[PDB]
């Protein structure tokens, strides 16, 4: 409980005090071809390594489940 | 029969004292890791807000 | 030259392995005896009134942490060298019968490592070969040796672990102070530095040989490692790391600090008339014989800070005569208290008596053991002498009162033996527990050999001196 | 866009998936080789991009210059190690062999991409990809209750970690603007505020927590205990590999140097390793548990490298993380090949091991030895480089403690030398008295010893690698 | 023994021992009493002892 309770704080000024860029722009609607866009172009080392992250998780998790 | 009796009292106990204590001070302080992970996750919560602290 | 005296041990050791029996014992005697002849040879050329490095070896190796493999071999430094050899040959010769082919391993290792770090013109390369001495004896310790094995031999090695450190920590410091590369010695190293620093490294260099050599309150692994460690252990213990710790520290803390040790002779006279004052007084009180010969080695290693504690060109002669001289006595001693409790088969001083009548009672051990402690203590025609005179004659200039109690201290040194003698070879046998082994012809061929060059080394002393009359004046004369 | 950095990874992919549909087919399968050869052809494959090719990056998002280069082969050397070890002793429990190194050579792959990796996105995706199969790999001897419990500690500890390092990764997001790239953050933010102070340490909690650094140490103790021992031997060299591969790329290019308050936290971190993980040690029964301590006593050691770094610290660093391969992959196939015979135990039951068994004696010895910092061995030169690297800066008080420290290590090392050699025929333990009388497990065996007591003098040929390495740190 | 501090302290001062070095510097001295007393009386007392002498007399008996 304190300690939480004393993150919490913590993060709430920290939260408070900096002075955040808020870059008044208003965002884009098409946010999904924009998320389309980003998986092939700069985030394709995750994108690529996450379909071995699923497949090892499900390797694991089928043996560590498995019943014999 | 003095300094034989002091070299093995005071001079040999004194060089042992501290190898005794380093044995006591790790006899004493395995039970930090104390089995229960709840307890290593308040250790962990405990390094941040001390180290943001210094 | 000298990576022959380096490498010949170190191969005898790898080949200890993958060796058969008959082969293993004959094969360590050949490399032991090789070596020690290689010593002797490098002992006839070793041409004096050089005052500069001789069999200088140079390689670069480990460029990013100085660490040059750079030998050299000086005044100071063969003689130790050769003692180191013969009681490597001593020791193989008299090996255990028991596990004998890990124990010529680690001898050849251990002589090997003290070879080496008493012909290294570098100081990490020093560390090395220091701690790679560290743990070959604590296995020499721990395999053979008496009831409380373990205990003595943990002490040991921590006082040892403990004196890397310090050296370690007084070469590193010193090592960058000087912003220099290359810690070879001899060279770049060059204190010229301001002082309360000096104090420090000098402090720590002191502290950290003293603990080997081994001084007055730093002593207090010897009587436990000497007394639970074989004969054979003990000797090569005994005269090895002894004069590899006396070695480091007059080298080293002479070299390298002439400036502070001028001022710490003051302190340093005293801590050694104290260091030999105890260790009589302490050895006078033991009921253990090889607890007396142990608080000898003591008092006998004090003598060597006496001597250098004054920066007399013939109390630095002096200093290593009596670091050979101990040397010899020690070895002598040992391998007699050794032969003694095999024989009678116990080492207390009131059950032992009666050792020197002809038929029953074991009487040549006995007489060279009155003969070697005899030399132990100050008698003329014997080694130790010839060392504690030249010792008193060139510290008598300089501070005359520790001087006159190092004298007490030999007095007290006779006390003390003549009581061991009388409680061991004076005296009636006792007719229920006599029937004692007969002793073997080869097997009291090392005591036979070491009491020859006893006497031979006190009656004509200048065969001990002629080797480190130069490089003494090169030590202190600078 | 410029792909050939992964024609090392992907190459351990393909692996992956061929050690994996054989196991579909087969079910009683050589895969250990094709595996081996696998992480070879990865190392292999190192070669043309070490020295030919300048540093490159794949989209920002990966970068391959000489340091990513030594961290991904380190890695890939542990596992390659690991592989032999873990041969006879899954094939001796009932369970399978190919689903245990397709999770072993995932973890490799996340170790390997995290070494390169510079971006946030891709950060948190290589360390996640390292956690879960960690987790996998802990509680893969499903039969047993400590190998259970040890996979949900570790599981429970590594996911809060990961939290709160993600945290820090959203600060560190939204402070700079956008920038998930980390050399775009530091261009960013050039000021100390709270709340770089904030991500710094969140980061801090989810690194320390891979590279054993107290007071994040407190699972190693009791997941060595539980994980297979081979797991435990890749846990202990290729994770701590990671780790500071990742530690060095993120603290130093990330987080402006101009905020160097982690030195004084990692320099706290280090005094607390190296006194806890050696006086604790101290005090074990278990060769499991002694090494885990002496794990974490040994990052304590590596983490005086880069707390003063100075192109000679980062080089001591990685030559004794280098080092300590050889060490602990050595020191880990004894026990394996030790417990796999008779023993199944701890300590106590080493005594007499010099009549029955001396060459697996002369195998540990040698490696607990080299760990303690003995003369002519791996270990005595990477510690006297880490000590040097420490007191050329300034660092007295690190260093100093680091020598009593070492003593201390000394002492609880030498102690199983003792019960390995002393015992006579009366001393034996129970599991000697009945000591029987795995070709891969000698033969890594007697490499990594071989290796252990070669690399110390013949290091030069492996001080220009790392500091050709070292040239890439930005500093 | 004490005989030997006795020789060791003549030394500094006759620059030798040969019993005629001892006489030439004995007849043209001029150094402290004290330290003559005190070297003279080492001196003595080696003899003292080796001729079993009062108080190191009970050795003969
Ligand atoms: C203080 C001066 C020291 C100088 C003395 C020099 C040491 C003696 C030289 C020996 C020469 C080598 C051969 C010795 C072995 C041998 O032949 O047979 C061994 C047998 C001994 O008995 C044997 O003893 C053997 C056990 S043991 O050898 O005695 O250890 C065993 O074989 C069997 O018991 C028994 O027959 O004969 C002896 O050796 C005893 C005679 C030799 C010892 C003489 C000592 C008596 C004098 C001491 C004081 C001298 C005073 C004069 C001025 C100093
Ligand atoms: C100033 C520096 C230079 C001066 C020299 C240094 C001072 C030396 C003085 C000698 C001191 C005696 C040593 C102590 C012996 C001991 O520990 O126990 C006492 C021993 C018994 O020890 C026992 O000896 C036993 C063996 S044995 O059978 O006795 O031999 C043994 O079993 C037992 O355990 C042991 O306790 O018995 C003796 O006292 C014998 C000693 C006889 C010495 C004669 C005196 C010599 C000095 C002349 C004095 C002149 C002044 C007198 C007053 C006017
Ligand atoms: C200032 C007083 C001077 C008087 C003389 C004292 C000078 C002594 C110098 C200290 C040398 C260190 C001695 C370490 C003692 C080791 C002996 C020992 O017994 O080891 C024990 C354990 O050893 C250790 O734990 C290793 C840790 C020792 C570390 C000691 C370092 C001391 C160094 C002091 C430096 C302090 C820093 C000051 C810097 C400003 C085991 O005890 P035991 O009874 O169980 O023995 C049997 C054995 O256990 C069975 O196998």
């Amino acid at each position: 409980a304190v300690v939480s309770l004393g993150v919490f704080a913590l993060l709430t000024k920290m939260i408070l005090q900096t002075p955040w860029q808020l870059s008044s722009v208003p965002p884009t609607p098409d946010s999904i071809t924009t998320i389309g866009q980003h998986f092939f172009s700069d985030f394709l080392l995750p994108f690529e390594l996450a379909s071995v992250l699923l497949l090892m998780a499900l390797i694991g998790a089928v043996v560590l489940a498995r019943r014999e | 029969r003095i300094t034989a009796w002091f070299d093995r009292t005071f001079v040999d106990g004194t060089g042992n004292a501290f190898g005794v204590v380093t044995l006591l001070g790790g006899d004493r302080l395995k039970y930090s890791t104390t089995g229960q992970s709840q307890a290593y996750i308040l250790t962990i919560l405990m390094g941040i807000a001390i180290l943001v602290i210094a | 030259m000298l990576t022959l005296l380096i490498v010949l041990p170190v191969i005898g050791a790898l080949l200890m392995p993958l060796l058969p029996e008959r082969v293993l014992r004959s094969v360590a005697l050949v490399i032991a005896g090789l070596t020690f002849a290689l010593s002797l040879w490098m002992l006839t050329q070793f041409d004096v009134h050089q005052s500069a490095l001789q069999f200088t070896e140079f390689v670069p190796w480990l460029l990013p942490l100085g660490l040059n493999y750079s030998l050299g071999v000086d005044g100071l430094s063969l003689p130790l060298i050769v003692l180191g050899t013969f009681l490597t040959l001593g020791v193989v010769f008299t090996g255990e019968k028991t596990g004998q082919r890990l124990f010529y391993a680690l001898v050849l290792l251990a002589n090997a490592g003290i070879t080496g770090a008493l012909a290294a013109q570098n100081l990490l390369l020093f560390f090395l070969f220091y701690e790679l001495e560290l743990v070959p004896f604590y296995l020499l310790i721990l395999i053979w040796g008496g009831q409380r094995r373990e205990q003595a031999a943990v002490k040991f090695l921590i006082y040892t672990a403990v004196s890397g450190i310090l050296v370690l920590a007084a070469f590193l410091a010193m090592g960058w102070l000087t912003h220099a590369p290359s810690f070879d010695s001899a060279d770049i190293q060059i204190a010229g530095l301001a002082p309360t620093t000096q104090g420090i490294l000098l402090l720590l260099l002191i502290l950290g040989f003293g603990i080997k050599m081994p001084l007055v309150p730093l002593h207090s692994w010897l009587p436990d490692a000497y007394v639970e460690a074989s004969t054979p252990t003990a000797i090569l213990l005994g005269g090895a790391l002894a004069k590899l710790g006396a070695y480091g520290l007059v080298r080293f803390a002479l070299g390298y600090f002439p400036e502070a040790w001028a001022q710490f002779s003051g302190l340093l006279a005293i801590v050694a008339a104290v260091g030999i004052a105890y260790g009589a007084l302490a050895a006078i009180a033991q009921k253990d014989i090889k607890r007396m010969v142990a608080y000898s080695s003591i008092g006998h290693m004090s003598y060597v800070l006496l001597a250098a504690a004054a920066h007399t060109h013939l109390s630095m002669v002096g200093a290593i005569a009596q670091m050979i001289s101990h040397g010899l006595i020690l070895a002598l001693l040992f391998y007699l208290v050794g032969v003694i409790e095999t024989k009678v088969g116990t080492r207390e001083l009131n059950v032992l008596n009666g050792l020197l009548n002809p038929l029953r009672g074991l009487p040549t051990t006995s007489a060279l053991l009155i003969l070697g402690g005899m030399a132990s203590a100050g008698i003329p025609g014997l080694v130790g002498f010839v060392a504690e005179f030249l010792i008193f004659q060139g510290s008598y200039g300089m501070f005359p009162l520790p001087t006159l109690v190092a004298v007490v201290g030999t007095g007290l040194t006779a006390v003390y033996f003549v009581i061991m003698i009388n409680r061991t070879c004076f005296g009636r046998l006792d007719n229920r527990t006599a029937y004692y082994p007969r002793v073997v012809w080869s097997e009291k061929m090392p005591a036979l050999v070491l009491t020859l060059l006893i006497v031979f080394l006190g009656v004509q002393p200048t065969w001990l001196v002629r080797w480190s009359e130069t490089t003494s004046a090169q030590i202190v004369a600078a | 866009g410029t792909i050939l950095p992964e024609t090392i990874l992907i190459v351990t992919l393909l692996v992956v998936l061929l050690a994996d549909l054989i196991q579909g087919r087969q079910a009683d399968r050589w895969t250990p080789y094709f595996a081996i050869v696998g992480l070879g052809g990865a190392i292999a494959t190192m070669i043309p991009l070490w020295t030919q090719p300048a540093t490159i990056s794949f989209f920002g998002s990966f970068i391959s210059d000489h340091l990513s280069l030594f961290f991904r082969g380190l890695i890939a050397l542990s596992a390659l190690g690991t592989i032999l070890m873990s041969i006879r002793y899954v094939e001796q429990t009932g369970s399978s062999l190919g689903e245990f190194m397709t999770i072993l050579l995932t973890a490799t792959v996340g170790g390997m991409f995290i070494a390169g990796a510079q971006e946030l996105v891709f950060i948190f995706v290589a360390l996640e990809t390292l956690s879960i199969a960690s987790y996998l790999l802990t509680g893969y001897t499903k039969r047993d209750s400590r190998s259970n419990e040890a996979a949900l500690k570790y599981l429970l500890i590594g996911a809060a970690s990961s939290a709160i390092f993600l945290y820090g990764s959203s600060l560190l997001y939204g402070l700079s603007g956008g920038h998930t790239q980390l050399p775009a953050i530091a261009q960013a933010l050039s000021s100390e505020s709270l709340g770089l102070v904030v991500a710094l340490v969140f980061v801090i909690a989810g690194i320390s927590f891979k590279i054993s650094a107290v007071p994040f140490h407190q699972w190693t103790p009791d997941v060595y205990e539980g994980a297979p021992t081979p797991v435990v031997a890749f846990l202990s060299v290729g994770s701590k590999a990671a780790g500071f591969a990742l530690a060095i790329r993120f603290l130093t290019l990330a987080f402006p140097s101009v905020t160097d308050q982690w030195q004084l936290i990692f320099t706290v971190l280090a005094i607390l390793s190296m006194i806890l993980g050696n006086v604790v040690a101290l005090a074990q029964t278990s060769m499991k548990r002694m090494l885990a301590y002496s794990s974490i006593g040994q990052a304590g050691f590596v983490m005086i490298g880069f707390v003063v770094g100075t192109e000679a610290g980062y080089a001591s660093m990685l030559f004794y993380l280098l080092v300590y391969l050889f060490m602990n992959l050595g020191a880990f196939t004894c026990v394996i090949l030790f417990s796999l015979r008779t023993g199944t135990d701890q300590i106590s039951e080493y005594a007499g091991l010099y009549q029955k068994d001396p060459l697996l004696t002369l195998g540990l010895s040698l490696c607990l030895l080299s760990l303690g910092g003995i003369p002519p061995l791996a270990g005595f030169f990477g510690k006297i480089y880490l000590f040097w690297a420490g007191w050329q800066a300034g660092a007295y008080g690190l260093v100093l403690l680091g020598l009593l420290t070492s003593v201390i290590s000394i002492y609880y090392y030498i102690r199983v030398v003792k019960m390995m050699v002393v015992k006579e025929p009366q001393e034996m333990s129970e599991a000697v008295r009945n000591y029987p009388e795995l070709r891969p497990l000698q033969v890594g065996l007697v490499m990594t010893v071989i290796a252990t007591s070669l690399a110390g003098i013949l290091a030069n040929p492996l001080f220009n690698l790392v500091n050709t390495a070292v040239w890439d740190v930005p500093q | 023994l004490v005989l030997l501090m006795g020789v060791l302290a003549i030394y500094p001062l006759a620059g030798s021992w040969n019993y005629d070095d001892l006489a030439a510097w004995a007849a043209t001295a001029q150094v402290n009493s004290t330290l003559i007393t005190l070297i003279c009386l080492a001196l003595i007392a080696g003899p003292m002892g080796k001729c079993a002498q009062f108080p190191l007399h009970l050795w003969l008996d």
